[PDB]
RNA sequence: GAGU
DNA sequence: TCCGCGTCAGACTCGTAGGATTATAGCATACGTGA
DNA sequence: CACGTATGCTATAATGTGTGCAGTCTGACGCGG
C-alpha cells in the first residue's frame, strides 16, 4: 500500500478480485476537445477538418481563389486565474496562413500570376481547463456531451397508422450528417412512394427515372423473370420448383409423362422436392393462365415496327395471339408473389405520371419549388445539388459506415454522396422487409444512438463561421482588384468569432458548471443529454426513449436521471463505459476461452454485444480455472437465462459497471429500491461542503477515486520529500530517481484559498502533509473542499436513533441535537459577490466618492477616503459597501422640500443616490475587494493602495520563486561537483555567486554543470520578463464595456449554521427538513450516557424500501465500535504489540475478504499514525453489489461488543426512564443540502409593480408577490369567499387607486374595501381595439 | 398554385424583354421627353437587374422583398436622370442608383431608434478601422486603440460605439425556459408604489396642519409662497401681490414661520431623525 | 424603455408597426410617382403581408422572425393562449401581502393555529403596524414609523403581537386541487424562518415535510377577515366536499 | 360535450377566456354580441364582486 | 418478464434483478411528471363548464 | 433545478 | 360521401442566469431654427 | 451664420430567389373536393 494509505486504510468487504481499475473519470471532455484542437495532418480532425472542408474556395469569376496552409493557436493573453477574476473568456487567438492564388483567363490555368501568402487573425477560441471546463466571462461552464440519432439508414413502420385498416406501413429514412432527408414509404394500396424533407409525396419510381432508369431496367432491378415459350400450339412455361409454394394449383400441373398436382390442390414441401429432384424445367400450361401476368420488356412486331405490348402491361389471350403471329415465341413475364414476392414497383409504375428522365426531374423540381416555371438547367441542378453534390450532402464516415452495415455490405468506408446503388439498395431492403424477410430497427437501441462530445460540436459551429465568411470572400473576390486586394482585407473575424461564442454561450448544452460538491462537478461533466440542437424537445419526447433500454447495460446508468420533465433524456454515463471511435457507447468485458476466463479485456459496442453470450460478474470463478457451477447466469440478445460453462463467450468485468459514478458511492445500494436510490444519487450531488471535511465511515471505495480524479485535490506530480509546508503553498523536493537531470527538481504547488463557487459555496484547499514527510508520486498533498486525506467527504456521519418522538419527526421531519450545531460541524461557508458600476451618462460621469448626500457618520466610518469599505469589516443590510452615485439633472422640488432644505440648508447635489449597499437581511464579513479602472480615468486613492498591495505581493511571489529555485539548483551543482572533486565544506565557504566558474573533467557530469548554468541564466531573464508582464497587468486599465468608467467588486463571506427549515438527507434518498433543535439534556441517551445526535422517524422506511440506510446505520455503529475500542486502547497506552494484534484481527474479519492487510510490514511508528486516525471510527468499504453481508456486519458488531440486533437500550433525556423497547442506533452518514431556509423564506406587503399589467413582480430576487393562480382562485370560488377574492384581484394587484386608498385605510385602522377596475382589463380592451374590433362598455 | 408574394413578383418581371444599347437610347430619348410607354418599358425590362443587386445586399437589415422595393425606387431615379446622348450604357449608370438607394434605406429602417446617416457613416469608418486593427493585433481593438489609429478623441470613439449598442426585445424570454422575459421583471420606475405615494400625502397634510398651529399671518405668508395652500408658487418679492406688498417684512415672516416649525419637528421626534430622509 | 446599462428594450409591436408604416408610406410614394402596375401590386402585397403579420403573425404563412430566429409576438398573441391577457394576467394574478417559506411540523399547535415566522409577519402586516404606531403616538409620522420598523425596536414587536391576535392568515399549498388547498389559521409568532403546519390538515394539503413550501396571504378587509374565520378556518372545514367524509384524520 | 357546452354559454368573455380565442371573438364581433356579465369568470376578469 | 426476482431487499438484489427493477420504477416516475397535465386539463374543462 |  | 390537410388543445406554484450579431462609400449642396 | 440633419450623385458592363434552417409530436374535430 501507498504512504497516504498507510495513514488510513479502508476495510474492504469486496470479494471479487478487481481485473480492471476505474479509468480517469473526466476522459470524455478532455479527449474530445483535445481532438478538436489537435492538428491532424491527413485524417482531418476538428479545426483541420473545418479548413479542409470549406477551403480552398474560389471566386465566382473562377480566376482568383483563397487556399488554406496551416493554423496556430496563440498562447492565451490571460491565464485561467486572471480570466476568472477579470470576467473574460480564457481563449487563444487563431492565426491562419492563407494563400491568395490568381489564374490568368488568357492562359488555360495560368497559376503563376499572383501568389500572396500571409497569416490572418480570425477570432479567439475558448480553451478547455485541466478539468474539462471552459472559463467564459469569468465563470466555469461545462458543455455536456450529446446523444443523437446516428446518420445512416433506418427502417421503421407505424404499427397501424390508420386505426381503421390497421395495416402496417413500412418506411425507410436515409439520414445524412448534412443535407436533405430521403424518405421511402408504403401506402395502404402497397404503392412505394418517395418524399424529400417530408415534402409532398411522389411515386418511388420517379426518383429512379431521375437517375436515368428506363421502365424495363426498373423491373429488371426489383423483379425476377417468368419465361413463356409458345411451342406448336400449346403454351409452355419455364419452372422454378420453389416458386409454387404455399399456393393452390389453379390448373392441372403435369410435365413429361407424370401428373404431379391436380386443379385446386395445395402444393406442399413434398411436391416441391419431388419436382426439383425430377429436374423439371418446362411445363405445358393453359393459354388462359396468362390473362393477368404482367409482361416485363417491350415487344414490337418486327414486321410493322409498332408496339404489340409496352413493358409493365397485363397480358391477355388476344395480345398473346398477336405476339405469336408476329413471331415472338419466348414471352418474359414478371415473377410476382402476393405472399412472398410482392408486386410493388409494378403497381407504382402504373401510378407514376412521369415517362422519361427529364419528365421525372421536372416533377421533382416542381415539388420542392412549386409554381415557379421549370427549366431543364434548373431541374438537373436542383436534383444534383440534393444528394449528389460534395457541397450540400455528406453522410460522414459514421453515416456511410452505419449505412453500409445496415445494407449488409463488406465495405465500411466510402463516399458521403449517395450513389445510384445506395438508393436502390435501400428501396430493395424496404421491400424485403414488406415481404417479411428482414426487420425494422428501433431508435432507442444504443447501436442507433451516438455520443457527440464537445469537440465535434465546436468543429460544427466553426464550419458555419467559415461558410458565412466564404460568402463575403467570394463576393469581394468577384468585384476585387487582383493586385491591391490583400487576403486579410477580404476575411472578417467577427462572423467566425460570433458563431463560436454563440455556441459556448447561447447553446443549451453550454451551461454554468454545477460545482457545490466535487461529486457534483465530476458527475456533471460525465453527463449525456438528448436535448438541445439536433435533438429532441421535452414537448416532443414520448415515453419509449425515456425508459431504460436493455442496451443501457454497462453503458448508461438505469439509476441516474432527473425526476423532472427531463426524466428520460438526461443521463449519467456508467463507470467503466467509454466513447467508441465512431461515437457509440462501449463496455469492457472479460474474454472467456475454453471456459477459462482470460484477463484480456475487450470493449464491445452496443451492436457487437448482442452477438455473444455474456456471463454475469456474480458467477463464482474456480481460482483462474473456469466457472465452478455447471450452470452459469448469462445474457444475450438482451435477455437473461442459464447457460453451460463452455457456451459462455465473455463475462462482466466489474460488479460496478452497470451503475454510474454517483450511484457507485451509495453503500448497500443492493438493498435500496431503484426509485429511492435515484433520489439518493441526485441529492448526494446537492450536498454542501461543511466547515470540517468528515470522511464517511460507511463508504464503497469510489470515494478516493472521485476525490482524486475531480482535480479539486492537489496531487503530487513527482514523489520525494516535502521541503516546505504552508497554508498557502507546498514545496516538494523530488527524488533523484524521478528527478530530471536538467532543472533543480523542486515542484511548487500554490494552493487555491477561500474562493467563491458558482453556488456561492466556499472552495478552500488545506495541506494534508506534514513538513518533511516522504511522499509517493500521485498521493494527495492537499484536500479540496469536500475531501478528507484523499477520500471524498460530502457530509458528516453521526449517531442516529430510529424512533418516533412527539411528532417532531412526523413526515421525514428531523430532530437534531444542539450538540451538532455547537460543534459547528454542519456549519457552512458562503461567499457572495457584489459589484458597483460607475457609468458615463447623458448628464456626466458618476463618481465613486465617500461624499454622499444624507449619510450618517456611523455609515461613513466603514468607508475609506475613496468610498470603498475596508477589508475585514462586518456589514449587514443597508450598510454601504462602495460609495457610488449617478449624476442627476434639474427637478421641480416640492414646496415642502424647498422649505425642508431651507431649514437644514443642505441643498441637493449633482449626483443622486445609487451607492451599492448590502442586500436586505444578508450579513457578512468583507474578505476582499477588486477595482477595475478604464484606460485614462483618474484612479481612486484606494485603487492606488490596492495596486501597491498587488505590486509588492507580486514582487514577493516572484522573488520567492527565483530564491527557492536558485537554492534548489545550486544544491544540485554542489552534488555534481562532489562527483569528481569532493570538497563539500571547502566549496561552501567562499560565496555561492562565484560557483559556476568551477568545472570538472570533460565527462557527462561537466555537461550537467553546463545544463544547470544555461537554465540558471534562462530563469534569470525569464524572471525579468515575467515581472514586467505582472506589472503591466497591474497597471493595465482593464478594457470594460462602453459607458463604464470603473467597477468595484466586494466579496462578502458568511458563516451559516444549521437551523429549522434546512434540508438534510442520507444517501438512500431519505430526505428531511429539520423541525427542531433539541437541548442536549432532552436527547435520548444510552446506558453509557452518550446522547444521540439525530432522531429519525422509522415510519419512513417500510413504505420507502430504502433498507440501505438501516444497514449503513448498523455497520456505521460497528465501525464506530471498533473506533471506540482503539480509542480506549490508545487512552490506556497498552503498547504497539497489542494495538497491532487487535487491528490485524479486525482488518481480516470477513468470510472472504478480498483485501488482505498484514500489519507485520507496518513499522511501529506507521502503526501509531494509523490507529490515531482509526480512533474516530474505522472506515469500511461496501462495494456496490459486492458489499458486506449481514453475517459479516454482525461479526464486526461482536468484535465491537455491540449487539447482533444493532438495537440498544435508550433513555428519554427528559424523564430518565427507558424507552419501552430497543431502538436501532448507529452512524448514518448525512448531508446538508444546498436548500437552506435562509435562501427560501420571503415575504411582501407592498412593493414595485409590473410595467404593463401593473400587477406586482414575481420572485424573491425582484421582491415578488406570490402568484394567486387560476387554481387558487377556484378555491375561493368554491368557498364562496367573495371579498377575499375581489381583494386579491384589485386592491392587492392592479387597481392602482384601490391599493393606495386601501393602504391609507389600513394605517387609519378602518379596513374598508375601496375597489375599482384592474389595469390589465383596461389594457385588454386597448389590445382588442388595436386589432380593429370595436369592444365598448355599455354603462348601466 | 404559387401564393408566395416573392415567386409571383419574380415570375412577373421574368416575362418582360431584355434591351439592347440602341433600343435603350431610342426609348430613353422619348422617355426624357415624356413618353409614358418608354419609361415603363425601360423600368419593366431592367427590374431583373434590381433583383440581382438586392440579392447581394441581403441578410442584414430588411428582407429580400423590402430591399427590392427600395431598389426599384433607385432604378426609377436612374430612368428619370439617364443621359442617352452619353455613349455610356444604362446598366452601368443604374447600378449606382440601386446600390445607393438600398444602402441609404438600410440605414434608417435597420435600427429601432433611427440613427442619422452622419452618425452611422462615422461609426462605419470606426468599425472598418477596428477590423484592420484586429487583423494585426490578434485581440479585438480597445476604444483608445481605434482612437490612436485615427488620431481622434477617445470620447468621440466611445460615444459612437455606445450608439451601436443594439436594442433587446421586451418579449424575448430569459433562461431557455419560455417562461418570464424582460417585461416580467422590468418594474414601473416612473410610477412609484403606495408607500411613497402615502408618505407624500402624510407630509403635505402635516405641513398644512402645522400652519393651523402656527401664526395666522405666518401661515398666510409661508404656505402661499411655496404654493402649499395658495394656487401658484410665488417667491419672496412676489408675495407682495397678495396683501403683504412688502420685501423685508415678507422675508422675516417666512423665516419666523420656519424657526417655530423646526422646534415642532425637534419635539415630535424628527429634526435629525428625518435629516437622513 | 431604457435599461440601466444604457441599452433600450422594446415591444415586438414596434418592429411590426415600423414594417407596416414604411411599406404604406412607400405605397403613397409609388402612387404619387405613377409607378408601373407590377410594382404597385408588389407593394400592396407587401402591405397586406405586414398588416397580417402585425395582427396575427404565424397565421397566414411563416411568422416574421427577429434576429433570434423566434417569430415576433403580435397583437393576437397577447390575447391568445396561456401567455395571453386572459389566462395569465386576468383570471389569476400576482398578489400583495403574500409570502412563502419552507413548512415544518407544529405538533404543539391546535387545529386552528399555524407557526408564523416573526420576520415574515413583521413585513406582511406593515401598514397595520404603522397605523397602530400612530395611535400609540410612538411614531410621529409614516417616515418615522418606517424607520422604527427597520430598526426593529423592542416596542414594535409588542405592537406586532397586538395586531396579529385574532387576525386569520391563509395558508396555500401547490397544487390547489380542491378548496381545502387553502385554509385559514390564527397565526402564532415564532422566531425562526419556517412556517409551522398542523399535522392533521397535512392530508388536505397533501403536505409532507420533505422540504415542501407553502404560501401565506393576509386577508386585509373586515369582510375578508370574517370570510377567513367563518368559511375558510381549518376548524370549520373538516369534511371533504367530494364525499361526506372527515378529511382531518390522524396518520 | 364539456368543451362545446362551455363555448355555447351566451357569455363571450367566458368563452374567449377558456380557449379558441381568435374564433370566439370573430363570432362575437360579427354577431354584435353583448355580455351582461352574469357569470363568475366574467366578474373575476373585470375585478368585481363574485 | 418470464424470470421473476427471487430475492428480497433484506437479502439484496443482484445486478440483473436490480436492472430489471429499474424499468418499472422509471416508468412510474415518468408517469408522475408527464401525465399530471392530462388529468389537470380535465379538471380545467370541468371547472369551466360548471 | 424544488414539492407535488 | 371519404381522403387530406388544417387548427386546436396539452396541472399548479417555486428556483438560476444574464444575453448575442452584422454593416451600411465619400463628398457636395440643401433644409430648418435661433440670433 | 452655424450646427445637425438630408438629399444627391457616381457613366466599362452588369438583367429570374434559394440558403439556412425544420425536424418529423399527437389525438381530435371540421371542411373542400
Ligand atoms: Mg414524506
Ligand atoms: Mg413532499
Amino acid at each position: 500500500y501507498s504512504y497516504t494509505e498507510k495513514k488510513r486504510i479502508r476495510k474492504d468487504f469486496g470479494k471479487r478480485p478487481q481485473v480492471l481499475d476505474v479509468p480517469y473519470l473526466l476522459s470524455i471532455q478532455l479527449d474530445s476537445f483535445q481532438k478538436f484542437i489537435e492538428q491532424d495532418p491527413e485524417g482531418q480532425y476538428g479545426l483541420e477538418a473545418a479548413f479542409r472542408s470549406v477551403f480552398p474556395i474560389q471566386s465566382y469569376s473562377g480566376n482568383s481563389e483563397l487556399q488554406y496552409v496551416s493554423y496556430r493557436l496563440g498562447e492565451p493573453v490571460f491565464d485561467v486565474q486572471e480570466c476568472q477574476i477579470r470576467g473574460v473568456t480564457y481563449s487563444a487567438p487563431l492565426r491562419v496562413k492563407l494563400r491568395l492564388v490568381i489564374y490568368e483567363r488568357e492562359a488555360p490555368e495560368g497559376t503563376v500570376k499572383d501568389i500572396k501568402e500571409q497569416e490572418v487573425y480570425m477570432g479567439e477560441i475558448p480553451l478547455m481547463t485541466d478539468n474539462g471546463t471552459f472559463v467564459i466571462n469569468g465563470t466555469e461552464r461545462v458543455i455536456v456531451s450529446q446523444l443523437h440519432r446516428s446518420p445512416g439508414v433506418f427502417f421503421d413502420s407505424d404499427k397501424g397508422k390508420t386505426h381503421s385498416s390497421g395495416k402496417v406501413l413500412y418506411n425507410a429514412r436515409i439520414i445524412p450528417y448534412r443535407g436533405s432527408w430521403l424518405d421511402f414509404e408504403f401506402d395502404p394500396k402497397d404503392n412505394l412512394f418517395v418524399r424529400i424533407d417530408r415534402r409532398r409525396k411522389l411515386p418511388a419510381t420517379i426518383i429512379l427515372r431521375a437517375l436515368n432508369y428506363t421502365t424495363e431496367q426498373i423491373l429488371d432491378l426489383f423483379f425476377e423473370k417468368v419465361i413463356f415459350e409458345i411451342r406448336d400450339n400449346k403454351l409452355q412455361m419455364e419452372l422454378v420448383p420453389e416458386r409454387l409454394r404455399g399456393e393452390t394449383a389453379s390448373f392441372d400441373i403435369e410435365a413429361n409423362g407424370k401428373v404431379y398436382v391436380e386443379k385446386g390442390r395445395r402444393i406442399t414441401a413434398r411436391h416441391i422436392r419431388q419436382l426439383e429432384k425430377d429436374d423439371v424445367k418446362l411445363i405445358e400450361v393453359p393459354v388462359e393462365y396468362i390473362a393477368g401476368k404482367v409482361v416485363a420488356k417491350d415487344y414490337i412486331d418486327e414486321s410493322t415496327g409498332e408496339l404489340i405490348c409496352a413493358a409493365n402491361m397485363e397480358l391477355s389471350l388476344d395480345l398473346l395471339a398477336k405476339l405469336s403471329q408476329s413471331g415472338h415465341k419466348r414471352i418474359e413475364t414478371l415473377f410476382t408473389n402476393d405472399l412472398d414476392h410482392g408486386p410493388y414497383i409494378s403497381e407504382t409504375l402504373r401510378v407514376d405520371p412521369t415517362n422519361d428522365r427529364l419528365s421525372a426531374l421536372v416533377e421533382i423540381y416542381r415539388m420542392m419549388r412549386p409554381g415557379e416555371p421549370p427549366t431543364r438547367e434548373a431541374a438537373e441542378s436542383l436534383f444534383e445539388n440534393l444528394f449528389f453534390s460534395e457541397d450540400r450532402y455528406d453522410l460522414s464516415a459514421v453515416g456511410r459506415m452505419k449505412f453500409n452495415r445496415s445494407l449488409l455490405r463488406e465495405e465500411i468506408e466510402g463516399s458521403g454522396i449517395l450513389s445510384k446503388d445506395d438508393i436502390i439498395d435501400v428501396m430493395k431492403k424496404l421491400i424485403d422487409i414488406r415481404n417479411g424477410k428482414g426487420e425494422v430497427d428501433d431508435i432507442d437501441h444504443l447501436g442507433n444512438r451516438r455520443i457527440r462530445s464537445v469537440g465535434e460540436m465546436a468543429e460544427n459551429q466553426f464550419r458555419v463561421g467559415l461558410v458565412r465568411v466564404e460568402r463575403a470572400v467570394k463576393e469581394r473576390l468577384s468585384l476585387g482588384d487582383l493586385d491591391t486586394l490583400m487576403p486579410q482585407d477580404m476575411i472578417n473575424a467577427k462572423p467566425i468569432s460570433a458563431a463560436v461564442k454563440e455556441f459556448f454561450g447561447s447553446s443549451q448544452l453550454s451551461q454554468f458548471m454545477d460545482q457545490n460538491n466535487p461529486l457534483s462537478e465530476i458527475t456533471h461533466k460525465r453527463r449525456i443529454s438528448a436535448l438541445g440542437p439536433g435533438g429532441l424537445t421535452r414537448e416532443r419526447a414520448g415515453f419509449e426513449v425515456r425508459d431504460v433500454h436493455p442496451t443501457h447495460y454497462g453503458r448508461v446508468c438505469p439509476i441516474e436521471t432527473p425526476e423532472g420533465p427531463n426524466i428520460g433524456l438526461i443521463n449519467s454515463l456508467s463507470v467503466y463505459a467509454q466513447t467508441n471511435e465512431y461515437g457509440f457507447l462501449e463496455t469492457p468485458y472479460r474474454k472467456v476461452t475454453d471456459g477459462v476466463v482470460t484477463d484480456e479485456i475487450h470493449y464491445l459496442s452496443a451492436i457487437e454485444e448482442g452477438n455473444y453470450v455474456i456471463a454475469q460478474a456474480n458467477s463464482n470463478l474456480d481460482e483462474e480455472g473456469h466457472f465452478v457451477e455447471d450452470l452459469v447466469t448469462c445474457r444475450s440478445k438482451g435477455e437473461s437465462s442459464l447457460f453451460s460453462r463452455d457456451q459462455v463467450d465473455y463475462m462482466d468485468v466489474s460488479t460496478q459497471q452497470v451503475v454510474s459514478v454517483g450511484a457507485s458511492l451509495i453503500p448497500f445500494l443492493e438493498h435500496d429500491d431503484a426509485n429511492r436510490a435515484l433520489m439518493g444519487a441526485n441529492m448526494q450531488r446537492q450536498a454542501v461542503p461543511t466547515l470540517r471535511a468528515d470522511k464517511p465511515l460507511v463508504g464503497t471505495g469510489m470515494e478516493r477515486a472521485v476525490a482524486v480524479d475531480s482535480g479539486v485535490t492537489a496531487v503530487a506530480k513527482r514523489g520525494g520529500v516535502v521541503q516546505y509546508v504552508d497554508a498557502s503553498r507546498i514545496v516538494i523536493k523530488v527524488n533523484e530517481d524521478e528527478m530530471y537531470p536538467g532543472e533543480a527538481g523542486i515542484d511548487i504547488y500554490n494552493l487555491t484559498k477561500y474562493t467563491r463557487s458558482n453556488q456561492n459555496t466556499c472552495i478552500n484547499q488545506m495541506p494534508c502533509v506534514s513538513l518533511g514527510e516522504p511522499v509517493e508520486r500521485g498521493d494527495v498533498l492537499a484536500d479540496g473542499p469536500s475531501t478528507d486525506l484523499g477520500e471524498l467527504a460530502l457530509g458528516q456521519n453521526m449517531r442516529v436513533a430510529f424512533m418516533p418522538w412527539n411528532g417532531y419527526n412526523f413526515e421525514d421531519s428531523i430532530l437534531v441535537s444542539e450538540r451538532v450545531v455547537q460543534e459547528d460541524r454542519f456549519t457552512t461557508i458562503h461567499i457572495q459577490e457584489l459589484a458597483c458600476v460607475s457609468r458615463d451618462t447623458k448628464l456626466g460621469p458618476e463618481e465613486i466618492t465617500a461624499d454622499i448626500p444624507n449619510v450618517g457618520e456611523a455609515a461613513l466610518s466603514k468607508l475609506d477616503e475613496s468610498g470603498i469599505v475596508y477589508i475585514g469589516a462586518e456589514v449587514t443590510g443597508g450598510d454601504i459597501l462602495v460609495g457610488k452615485v449617478t449624476p442627476k439633472g434639474e427637478t421641480q422640488l416640492t414646496p415642502e422640500e424647498k422649505l425642508l432644505r431651507a431649514i437644514f440648508g443642505e441643498k441637493a447635489s449633482d449626483v443622486k443616490d445609487s451607492s451599492l449597499r448590502v442586500p436586505n437581511g444578508v450579513s457578512g464579513t468583507v474578505i476582499d475587494v477588486q477595482v477595475f479602472t478604464r484606460d485614462g480615468v483618474e484612479k481612486d486613492k484606494r485603487a492606488l493602495e490596492i495596486e501597491e498591495m498587488q505590486l509588492k505581493q507580486a514582487k514577493k511571489d516572484l522573488s520567492e520563486e527565483l530564491q527557492i529555485l536558485e537554492a534548489g539548483l545550486f544544491s544540485r551543482i554542489r552534488a555534481v561537483l562532489v562527483a569528481g572533486g569532493v570538497e563539500a565544506e571547502k566549496l561552501d565557504k567562499l560565496p555561492r555567486d562565484r560557483w559556476l566558474e568551477l568545472g570538472l573533467t570533460d565527462e557527462e557530469k561537466q555537461n550537467q554543470l553546463e545544463q544547470l548554468a544555461e537554465q540558471y541564466d534562462e530563469l534569470k531573464h525569464e524572471f525579468e520578463k515575467k515581472l514586467e508582464a505582472k506589472r503591466r497587468k497591474i497597471t493595465q486599465g482593464d478594457d470594460l464595456a462602453p459607458g463604464v468608467l470603473k467597477i468595484v467588486k466586494v466579496y462578502l463571506a458568511v458563516k451559516r449554521r444549521i437551523q429549522p427549515g434546512d434540508k438534510m438527507a442520507g444517501r438512500h434518498g431519505n430526505k428531511g427538513v429539520i423541525s427542531k433543535i433539541n437541548p442536549i439534556e432532552d436527547m435520548p441517551y444510552d446506558e453509557n450516557g452518550t446522547p444521540v445526535d439525530i432522531v429519525l422517524n422509522p415510519l419512513g422506511v417500510p413504505s420507502r424500501m430504502n433498507i440501505g440506510q438501516i444497514l449503513e446505520t448498523h455497520l456505521g455503529m460497528a465501525a464506530k465500535g471498533i473506533g471506540d475500542k482503539i480509542n480506549a486502547m490508545l487512552k490506556q497506552q497498552q503498547e504497539v504489540a497489542k494495538l497491532r494484534e487487535f487491528i490485524q484481527r479486525a482488518y481480516d474479519l470477513g468470510a472472504d475478504v478480498r483485501q488482505k492487510v498484514d500489519l507485520s510490514t507496518f513499522s511501529d511508528e506507521e502503526v501509531m499514525r494509523l490507529a490515531e486516525n482509526l480512533r474516530k471510527g474505522m472506515p469500511i468499504a461496501t462495494p456496490v453489489f459486492d458489499g458486506a453481508k449481514e453475517a459479516e456486519i454482525k461479526e464486526l458488531l461482536k468484535l465491537g461488543d455491540l449487539p447482533t440486533s444493532g438495537q440498544i437500550r435508550l433513555y428519554d433525556g427528559r424523564t430518565g426512564e427507558q424507552f419501552e423497547r430497543p431502538v436501532t442506533v448507529g452512524y448514518m452518514y448525512m448531508l446538508k443540502l444546498n436548500h437552506l431556509v435562509d435562501d427560501k423564506m420571503h415575504a411582501r406587503s407592498t412593493g414595485s409593480y409590473s410595467l404593463v399589467t401593473q400587477q406586482p413582480l414575481g420572485g424573491k430576487a425582484q421582491f415578488g408577490g406570490q402568484r394567486f393562480g387560476e387554481m387558487e382562485v377556484w378555491a375561493l370560488e368554491a368557498y364562496g369567499a367573495a371579498y377575499t377574492l375581489q381583494e386579491m384581484l384589485t386592491v392587492k394587484s392592479d387597481d392602482v387607486n384601490g391599493r393606495t386608498k386601501m393602504y391609507k385605510n389600513i394605517v387609519d385602522g378602518n379596513h374598508q374595501m375601496e375597489p375599482g377596475m384592474p389595469e390589465s382589463f383596461n389594457v385588454l380592451l386597448k389590445e382588442i381595439r388595436s386589432l380593429g374590433i370595436n369592444i365598448e362598455l355599455e354603462d348601466e | 398554385r404559387v401564393l408566395d408574394a416573392t415567386q409571383l413578383y419574380l415570375g412577373e418581371i421574368g416575362y418582360s424583354p431584355l434591351l439592347t444599347a440602341e433600343e435603350e437610347v431610342y426609348f430613353a430619348r422619348r422617355a426624357l421627353r415624356g413618353d409614358v410607354a418608354s419609361r415603363r418599358r425601360m423600368i419593366e425590362s431592367n427590374l431583373r437587374l434590381v433583383v440581382k443587386i438586392a440579392r447581394r445586399y441581403g441578410n442584414r437589415g430588411l428582407a429580400l422583398l423590402d430591399l427590392i422595393e427600395e431598389g426599384n425606387l433607385g432604378l426609377i431615379r436612374a430612368v428619370e436622370k439617364f443621359d442617352p446622348e452619353r455613349g455610356f450604357r444604362f446598366s452601368t449608370y443604374a447600378t449606382w442608383w440601386i446600390r445607393q438607394t438600398i444602402e441609404r434605406a438600410i440605414m434608417n429602417q435597420t435600427r429601432t431608434i433611427r440613427l442619422p446617416i452622419h452618425i452611422v457613416k462615422e461609426l462605419n469608418v470606426y468599425l472598418r478601422t477596428a477590423r484592420e486593427l484586429s487583423h494585426k493585433l490578434d485581440h479585438e481593438p480597445s476604444a483608445e486603440e481605434i482612437a490612436e489609429q485615427l488620431d481622434k478623441p477617445v470620447d468621440d470613439v466611445s460615444r459612437m460605439l455606445r450608439l451601436n449598442e443594439r436594442i433587446t426585445s421586451v418579449d424575448t424570454p430569459l433562461g431557455g425556459d419560455s417562461e418570464k422575459a424582460l417585461l416580467d421583471i422590468l418594474a414601473d420606475e416612473k410610477e412609484n408604489g403606495p408607500e411613497d405615494t402615502t408618505q407624500d400625502d402624510d407630509m403635505k397634510q402635516s405641513i398644512v396642519k402645522w400652519l393651523f398651529e402656527l401664526n395666522a399671518k405666518q401661515r398666510e405668508v409661508l404656505a402661499r409662497r411655496f404654493g402649499l395652500l395658495g394656487y401658484e408658487a410665488a417667491t419672496l418679492e412676489d408675495v407682495g401681490r397678495e396683501i403683504g406688498l412688502t420685501r423685508e417684512r415678507v422675508r422675516q415672516i417666512q423665516v419666523e414661520g420656519l424657526r417655530r416649525l423646526r422646534e415642532i419637528l425637534q419635539t415630535q421626534g424628527l429634526n435629525i431623525e428625518a435629516l437622513f430622509l | 424603455v431604457p435599461l440601466d446599462g444604457g441599452r433600450f428594450a422594446t415591444s415586438d409591436l414596434n418592429d411590426l408597426y415600423r414594417r407596416v408604416i414604411n411599406r404604406n408610406n412607400r405605397l403613397k410614394r409609388l402612387l404619387d410617382l405613377a409607378a408601373p402596375d407590377i410594382i404597385v401590386r408588389n407593394e400592396k402585397r407587401m402591405l397586406q403581408e405586414a398588416v397580417d403579420a402585425l395582427l396575427d403573425n404565424g397565421r397566414r404563412g411563416r411568422a416574421i422572425t427577429g434576429s433570434n430566429k423566434r417569430p415576433l409576438k403580435s397583437l393576437a398573441d397577447m390575447i391568445k393562449g396561456k401567455q395571453g391577457r386572459f389566462r395569465q394576467n386576468l383570471l389569476g394574478k400576482r398578489v400583495d401581502y403574500s409570502g412563502r417559506s419552507v413548512i415544518t411540523v407544529g405538533p404543539y399547535l391546535r387545529l386552528h393555529q399555524c407557526g408564523l415566522p416573526k420576520k415574515m409577519a413583521l413585513e406582511l402586516f406593515k401598514p397595520f403596524i404603522y397605523g397602530k404606531l400612530e395611535l400609540r403616538g410612538l411614531a410621529t409620522t409614516i417616515k418615522a414609523a418606517k424607520k422604527m420598523v427597520e430598526r426593529e425596536e423592542a416596542v414594535v414587536w409588542d405592537i406586532l403581537d397586538e395586531v396579529i391576535r385574532e387576525h386569520p392568515v391563509l395558508l396555500n399549498r401547490a397544487p390547489t386541487l380542491h378548496r381545502l388547498g387553502i385554509q385559514a389559521f390564527e397565526p402564532v409568532l415564532i422566531e425562526g424562518k419556517a412556517i409551522q403546519l398542523h399535522p392533521l390538515v397535512c392530508a388536505a394539503y397533501n403536505a409532507d415535510f420533505d422540504g415542501d413550501q407553502m404560501a401565506v396571504h393576509v386577508p386585509l378587509t373586515l369582510e375578508a377577515q370574517l370570510e377567513a374565520r367563518a368559511l375558510m378556518m381549518s376548524t370549520n372545514n373538516i369534511l371533504s366536499p367530494a364525499n361526506g367524509e372527515p378529511i382531518i384524520v390522524p396518520s | 360535450g364539456i368543451t362545446k357546452a362551455s363555448l355555447a354559454t351566451e357569455s363571450f368573455i367566458s368563452a374567449a377566456s377558456f380557449q379558441e380565442t381568435t374564433r370566439v371573438l370573430t363570432e362575437a364581433a360579427v354577431a354584435g354580441k353583448r355580455d351582461e356579465l352574469r357569470g363568475l369568470k366574467e366578474n373575476v376578469i373585470v375585478g368585481r364582486l363574485i | 418478464i418470464e424470470t421473476p426476482i427471487t430475492a428480497n431487499f433484506r437479502e439484496g438484489l443482484n445486478v440483473l434483478q436490480y436492472f430489471i427493477s429499474t424499468h418499472g420504477a422509471r416508468k412510474g416516475l415518468a408517469d408522475t411528471a408527464l401525465k399530471t397535465a392530462n388529468s389537470g386539463y380535465l379538471t380545467r374543462r370541468l371547472v369551466d363548464v360548471a
